[PDB]
C-alpha cells in the first residue's frame, strides 16, 4: 500500500540542479522519517544518500549524484512510521537533458539615444567538467523581441535594436530556445528607455 | 547518411515521441539493463553513427514497434508514422546492432517494452548522429 504513505515522488530539475521531492500520503502519519537512495539506469546497485537518511524533511538534493550528462537515473524514498509501517516508492526514470527546465537567461539591457543594446549572458550550470547551457546544448539560440514588434535571434551574445525614437520606453523579452529538445525558457524581460536626444538646432 | 534539421524542430511530434517513451518506461521495471547508450557506439566513428542508428531504427520499427502496435495509445499511432518517415529518408556496425538485438531477445517481451521506453534515447541519438 505504498501510495498511502508516499506520493508525488519526483525530481524537480532546473538548469540541471536536481532535487528529489515527495509528499506524505493520506494514510498517515506525523511520526514518519524518510531515507533516500539512488542508482544509475543500467547499473545494479542502489546507493544511500548521506544526509538524507531518516530525515523528516521532504526533499533531498541529488544534483551531483545525477550530474553525468550521459546517464539516466532513478531515486527511491523509503518511509518508516513510528508504528513500524513502511513503504518504498521509486521515481520515474530521470533524464536531466530532457526533464530539466531552462531558467530565463540573465540579460544586460543598455539604453542608447536611438537604440537598445541587449547582451545575453551564458548560463552556468552545476554540471562539472562548470559547463554552461551553451556548452551542453549545441543548438541553443536566443529569441529577442522589442515591443515598439522587432525581432532578432541567433547564437551570438549581443544584439542591438536600431531605429528607435529617443527618450521613449520599450519592453524587451529574451528567451532561450533549444529546438531539438523542444525546450524553451520563460522570457527575461526588461523595460528600458532610450536616452534623450539633446540635439540643439 | 543524413537527416535535415527541420525533422527535429517540431515540438508537437518531438514531445509525443518523448511521451510514448515515457509511457512505455512506466511498464519497464528493469532498472538494471539499459539498451541504448554507451556500448552501442563502441568502435564506431562519429561519421558512421547516423548509419548505425538507421539500423537500430529499422530494427525497432520491424521487431519492436510492430509487434507492440496495440500498446501505448494514442501516442503509438502518431509516433510510428513519424519514425517510419525518418526511416524512409535514410533508406562492425552489424556487431553492435546484433548485441542490442540479443539483449532485447534475452529480456523477452519485456525487452520490446524496454526498447519502446528508450525511444527518447533512440530519437536523440538519431538527432545527434544525423543532423
Amino acid at each position: 500500500d505504498p501510495s498511502d504513505l508516499l506520493q508525488h515522488v519526483k525530481f524537480q530539475s532546473s538548469n540541471f540542479e536536481n532535487i528529489l521531492t515527495w509528499d506524505s500520503g493520506p494514510e498517515g502519519t506525523p511520526d514518519t522519517v524518510y531515507s533516500i537512495e539512488y542508482k544509475t539506469y543500467g547499473e545494479r546497485d542502489w546507493v544511500a544518500k548521506k544526509g538524507c537518511q531518516r530525515i523528516t524533511r521532504k526533499s533531498c538534493n541529488l544534483t551531483v549524484e545525477t550530474g553525468n550528462l550521459t546517464e539516466l537515473y532513478y531515486a527511491r524514498v523509503t518511509a518508516v512510521s513510528a508504528g513500524g509501517r513502511s513503504a518504498t516508492k521509486m521515481t520515474d526514470r530521470f533524464s536531466s537533458l530532457q526533464h530539466t527546465t531552462l531558467k530565463p537567461p540573465d540579460v544586460t539591457c543598455i539604453s542608447k539615444v536611438r537604440s537598445i543594446q541587449m547582451i545575453v549572458h551564458p548560463t552556468p550550470t552545476p554540471i562539472r567538467a562548470r559547463l554552461t547551457l551553451e556548452d551542453i546544448f549545441h543548438d541553443l539560440f536566443y529569441h529577442l523581441e522589442l515591443q515598439v514588434q522587432m525581432h532578432l535571434g541567433g547564437k551570438q551574445r549581443e544584439y542591438e535594436f536600431f531605429g528607435l525614437t529617443p527618450d521613449t520606453e520599450f519592453l524587451g523579452t529574451i528567451m532561450i530556445l533549444v529546438p531539438t529538445w523542444a525546450k524553451e525558457s520563460a522570457p527575461y524581460m526588461c523595460r528600458v528607455k532610450t536616452l534623450p536626444d539633446r540635439t540643439w538646432t | 547518411a543524413r537527416l535535415d534539421k527541420s525533422n527535429f524542430q517540431q515540438p508537437y511530434i518531438t514531445n509525443r515521441t518523448f511521451m510514448l517513451a515515457k509511457e512505455a518506461s512506466l511498464a519497464d521495471n528493469n532498472t538494471d539493463v539499459r539498451l541504448i547508450g554507451e556500448k552501442l557506439f563502441h568502435g564506431v566513428s562519429m561519421s558512421e553513427r547516423c548509419y548505425l542508428m538507421k539500423q537500430v531504427l529499422n530494427f525497432t520499427l520491424e521487431e519492436v514497434l510492430f509487434p507492440q502496435s496495440d500498446r501505448f495509445q494514442p501516442y503509438m499511432q502518431e509516433v510510428v508514422p513519424f519514425l517510419a518517415r525518418l526511416s524512409n529518408r535514410l533508406s562492425h556496425i552489424q556487431r553492435n546492432v546484433q548485441k542490442l538485438k540479443d539483449t532485447v531477445k534475452k529480456l523477452g517481451e519485456s525487452g520490446e517494452i524496454k526498447a519502446i521506453g528508450e525511444l527518447d534515447l533512440l530519437f536523440m541519438s538519431l538527432r545527434n548522429a544525423c543532423i
